């Protein structure tokens, strides 16, 4: 064979001009720099409406709002000011594990395993909430549905293949392949230009949304990909998988960072976030609780212990004011 | 005598366990958000029908017993409060077997029936009967109303000294005691037929230690109450143990009750 | 959206006549419905005021226990029914729907109205002038005073400015002090601190004409300013 | 403290909190009937002759199904499964006519699964007009040696049925239901019926700790 | 011959990189969270008078 040669000797040999030129674990550096102690947080407000499985959770963009989806076919956007229920949405599919809150505040999207990423409309004329735009064409189920623009969402699925869509035409403008298995999480960047997507074949690859080229391709979990999020510059994005172990990557080091696991750990992640100055690393783990790991130290520096069932999603506000989190109870949490 | 310190230290003894035994079962159910369905909204109130009848209904006994001068109708509050908490207690059991009765016959409508609006209504009517019953002694029936004794304002009570006899046989053993142990009876063998028809030793094991250990526990001072006010005679530690054996209901109530459900078993056991 | 009321016409005193605004357009049994009167050539008044499902109701101080508001939510149909009417009833009566949620804008569309006819503590406005010439092209600058400091301890200054251009029905500019309205043209602004509060028109054109006023929410009854008229 | 909008802002929060009480209590009104199968296993035959995923709302005897057919989603990595948790009773389907192998192993998997442990499973293998006519070519060893009966469609049916439910690794908590009737009566809707039945009682009896 | 002709390419670009390493972008990270440490209020906790819950 002559391109099977090829290539495994192009993997291996990218592979030693990564490992020549890598200097140190950052751990070696930042040792010498002070711990942040304990991060004891409080449970402020408790938000109860929800009657079944609390799945995905999208922070407003003024910090403010909230949507939550659950078992119940029911997407409540809530004030968290007030434990307000400003709006109640009744869904079509009940079987939702994701969707968002437009940075404009103008849509809200979400579906699941139906394979369609539904598109809400809030601020409406008859002071009611229509669908906008549907956007079908996928084969499996979609999961962490993300809006770039009120007219450019980026949806993952069980397809191995995220589609980037246009919800005025109704078409995917592009298609992002490349996955051996179920793309089950996906984080729009900061700059909401590239996105970054782990499926379960235990490994993730950063994607352009642009130009639909596979750029970055990450590895070093043992199972799928559970969670996966944005450093807050932009520059990272951390992973957390069925191996108990939350992942930090480097889209530039092309390498893992750090793993987030503790020998006590019994299960694995289901959702990550980020503090807004990038210090607290968020992880919502199956056995009941959240913890609140210092993503220099990779040390539980606090644990959210509520939540009665497992934690299925975490949020930070814009602004890091707050920190929301959902479990199987039917119960959210703003905690600080 | 002997007998009153064997009395009053029995006595106090079962109170303290009630009041620590209650105590956890409340203790376990809330700290269990999963804890708080239908059936566990009778066993909380059960609870809390005990827990009074060890905290007050147990140093009330004491003070019966030593009789100082305390004025009648004080010391016939005194009894009034006693009987309520106690009849409180008996009107969860009824309540329960009640509870256990409409699930296995309602089949699949028993959830869109039994609502939180008249869990909370058959519960209230439970307690408010209970004080209406105990109360009832300040509305007429009492020694009064054949009294010769005008001034008898002032006495050291006895608890013979204040309610007439007729009451605790006519009125509350024989329709608060007697008639809920008919019942419960009925019932569990109900529930126990179909269950067998159906698929079970286990379930009888289950209810009849329900059954027997609640009239162990009451029908004895009752007869004792009910041969006194037919002319009879009893001795002075026969009448503490009918006693002793009422107040060790509460204290026994958790363990065949909220401990024969498994997810309290492992929740108590957790903790 | 199409508010259109009826049941107008001239009545004796002491009698009773009823008002019904038909909706058409909207979630009606969400909105929240007023009932405002604007008295001949004085300007406008709240009347009353029914949250959404018949929930809360309120009224002006001057007819209160006098006038009734009923509510059909399956038909979208909203009554004020009068019991007895004097020589000060006599008005131009609007029906108005409101949604009240963090960030609304809950006076913003306003009915065509119903005239009404009779033969022969609170919070006060203070509107500077009642007429003001000006041509278009030219910035215009309108204010009027208040009695109590309308910043709320939220942070909100519930202020709201409306225009009656002649012949038409109100219409919002700001809900709260500098929000601007629904497809309201991006040239109207609104400023102004605890008690002046000021509304800034740049760049006037000739539509821009009208009676304006300045209303109060924050307490009930809501308390309209006497109204600047922009002349030209 | 609430200003005159915040007041009519909590009255609005309680209309919506109603508003999901009573549509959480509708949502519990429901029966939730998972159903698997692997490929040709008559899940479309199921759903026809009965009353990415597919739900299919139908009632019965004044009671509520929705039962979730998940063949639709092509990925068989089971990152959905756990979603279906409470479900009343799932319904594993398979024929007789190695195919059987894969139904034994999926049918283990299902069993063994952690989340669920403590939810029946219903197993139909109605369609009876060609299982018997086949087995005369050949007896339960085509690929499955071990067997040693006769070979009769009396016999065979029960050992393969027998075979099915020895996966069946904890019996204590778990039932298994099964179903060989032809698939022309329409008796395949009553005993799903039977089954959530009794389940439902069983689920009941065991929150009372009666059980 | 051009199944995976368009994978090694991605390959390609994926050895043209602007290789920034593991300690080069190392003090990004302690730079970015340092320098913007203040403005966090979970990690610095905040009066409660401005504490809006
Ligand atoms: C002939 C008769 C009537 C004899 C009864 N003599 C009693 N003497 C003293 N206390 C009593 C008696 N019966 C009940 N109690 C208390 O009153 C409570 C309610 O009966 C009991 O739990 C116990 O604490």
């Amino acid at each position: 064979d002559q391109l099977r040669q090829e290539a495994e000797q192009l993997k291996n040999q990218i592979r030693d001009a990564r490992k020549a030129c890598a200097d140190a674990t950052l751990s070696q550096i930042t040792n010498n720099i002070d711990p942040v102690g304990r991060i004891q947080m409080r449970t402020r407000r408790t938000l109860r409406g929800h009657l079944a499985k609390i799945y995905a959770m999208h922070w407003g963009t003024d910090s403010r709002l909230l949507v939550s989806a659950s078992q119940d076919g029911k997407l409540i956007i809530w004030d968290s000011y007030t434990t307000n229920k400003v709006h109640a949405i009744p869904l079509r599919s009940s079987w939702v594990m994701t969707c968002a809150y437009a940075p404009s505040g103008n849509y809200v999207a979400c579906g699941g395993l139906d394979n369609i990423c539904s598109i809400y409309n809030l601020k409406t004329r008859e002071g009611n909430v229509r669908v906008s735009r549907e956007l079908a064409g996928h084969t499996g189920y979609l999961s962490c549905c993300r809006f770039l623009d009120d007219n450019q969402i980026v949806t993952s699925s069980g397809d191995t293949t995220c589609a980037l869509w246009d919800i005025e035409t109704g078409q995917q403008t592009t298609t992002f392949t490349g996955h051996t298995g179920d793309v089950m999480s996906l984080s729009l960047a900061p700059d909401t230009r590239l996105f970054v997507s782990g499926a379960c074949d235990a490994s993730a690859k950063l994607w352009d949304v642009r130009e639909g080229m596979c750029r970055q391709t990450f590895t070093g979990h043992e199972s799928d990909i559970n969670a996966i999020c944005f450093f807050p510059n932009g520059n990272a994005f951390a992973t957390g998988s069925d191996d108990a172990t939350c992942r930090l990557f480097d889209l530039r080091a092309d390498q893992e960072l750090m793993t987030y696991s503790h020998d006590n750990i019994i299960c694995g992640i289901t959702s990550v976030s980020f503090s807004k100055s990038g210090r607290l690393l968020l992880a919502g783990y199956d056995d009941f609780n959240c913890n609140v790991w210092d993503a220099l130290k990779a040390d539980r520096a606090g644990v959210l212990a509520g939540h009665d069932n497992r934690v299925s999603c975490l949020g930070v506000t814009d602004d890091g004011m707050a920190v929301a989190t959902g479990s199987w109870d039917s119960f959210l949490k703003i905690w600080n | 005598s002997w007998t009153s310190v064997t009395y009053i230290t029995v006595e106090i003894l079962i109170g303290l366990c009630a009041i620590v035994g209650n105590v956890l079962v409340i203790w376990v159910v809330k700290l269990n958000p999963s804890l708080q369905t239908t059936t566990f909204y009778f066993i909380v109130s059960l609870a809390l029908a005990d827990i009074a009848v060890g905290v007050l209904v147990m140093p009330l006994a004491i003070v019966i017993s030593l009789g100082v001068t305390i004025h009648f109708y004080s010391c016939l509050f005194m009894t009034c409060l006693m009987l309520i908490f106690t009849h409180a207690s008996i009107m969860s059991l009824l309540a329960i077997a009640v509870d256990r009765y409409l699930r296995v016959k309602l089949t699949v409508r028993y959830r869109r029936v039994t609502t939180q609006r008249r869990i909370w209504l058959a519960l209230g009517l439970c307690w408010l009967v209970s004080f209406l019953v105990g109360l009832t002694p300040m509305f007429g029936w009492n020694m009064k109303l054949s009294s010769a004794d005008e001034n008898l304002t002032f006495l050291p009570c006895r608890f013979r000294s204040v309610m007439r006899m007729d009451y605790m046989v006519y009125f509350s053993f024989f329709l608060w005691i007697l008639v809920p142990l008919v019942v419960m009876c009925a019932i569990y063998f109900d529930i126990f037929y179909i269950i067998r028809n159906r698929l079970e030793f286990k379930t009888a094991k289950s209810l009849l230690l329900v059954l027997f250990l609640f009239a162990l526990c009451w029908l004895p001072l009752s007869i004792i109450n009910c041969i006194l006010y037919f002319d009879g005679q009893v001795p002075q530690t026969v009448l503490y143990l009918g006693i002793l054996l009422s107040h060790a209901n509460s204290m026994m109530n958790p363990i065949v009750y909220a401990y024969k459900i498994k997810k309290f078993k492992e929740t108590y056991l957790l903790i | 959206v199409q508010l259109v009321e009826s049941g107008g016409g001239l009545v004796q005193p002491g009698g009773s006549r009823k008002l019904s605004c038909s909706a058409s357009g909207f979630a009606f049994s969400s909105f929240g419905m007023h009932w405002v009167r604007q008295a001949p050539e004085k300007g406008l008044e709240w009347v009353a005021y029914i949250s959404s499902g018949s929930g809360t109701i309120y009224y002006a101080d001057t007819v209160k226990g006098r006038f009734t508001i009923s509510r059909d939510d399956p038909k979208n149909t909203l009554f004020l029914q009068m019991t007895s009417l004097r020589s000060e009833d006599t008005a131009m009566y609007y029906c108005v729907r409101s949604i009240y949620y963090y960030g609304s804008s809950p006076f913003d569309f306003w009915g065509q109205g119903t005239t009404l006819t009779v033969s022969s503590s609170d919070i006060v406005m203070t509107q500077a002038t009642s007429s003001v010439p000006v041509t278009p092209g030219e910035s215009v600058s309108i204010s009027c005073r208040s009695s109590k400091s309308l910043l709320h301890s939220n942070g909100n200054t519930y202020l709201y400015w409306f225009l009656q251009r002649p012949g038409q029905s109100p219409q919002l500019l700001i809900y709260r002090m500098s929000n601007l309205a629904s497809g309201v043209p991006d040239r109207f602004s609104g400023s102004g601190s605890g008690t002046a509060f000021t509304l800034t028109i740049s760049r006037l054109e000739a539509e821009d004409v009208g009676v304006y006023y300045c209303m109060q929410h924050l307490e009930y009854p809501l308390t309209f300013g006497a109204g600047t008229k922009l002349e030209l | 403290t609430l200003s005159a909008e915040d007041k009519a802002a909590v009255e609005r929060s309680k209309m919506i909190d109603r508003n999901l009480r009573e549509d959480g209590e509708k949502a519990a009104r429901e029966v939730k009937l998972l159903l698997l199968g692997a490929g040709e296993s008559g899940k479309s035959t199921i759903v026809k002759q009965m009353k990415g995923i597919v739900e299919t709302h139908f009632t019965f005897k004044d009671l509520h199904f929705k039962m979730f057919d998940v063949g639709g989603q092509r990925s068989e990595r089971k990152k959905w499964i756990h979603c279906f948790e409470g479900v009343t009773a799932i319904i594993f389907c398979v024929a007789l006519s190695n195919r059987m192998h894969e139904s034994m192993k999926l049918f283990d998997s299902i069993c063994n699964n952690k989340w669920f442990t403590d939810t029946s499973i219903i197993l139909f293998l109605n369609k009876k007009d060609l299982f018997e006519e086949k087995i005369k070519k050949s007896p339960l060893t085509i690929c499955y040696p071990e067997y040693a009966g006769s070979n009769t469609y009396e016999e065979a049916a029960a050992y393969i049925q027998c075979q099915f439910e020895d996966l069946n690794k904890r019996k204590d908590t778990k039932e298994i239901y099964t179903h060989f009737t032809c698939a022309t009566d329409t008796k395949n809707v009553q005993f799903v019926f039977d089954a959530v039945t009794d389940v439902i009682i069983k689920n009941n009896l065991k929150d009372c700790g009666l059980f």
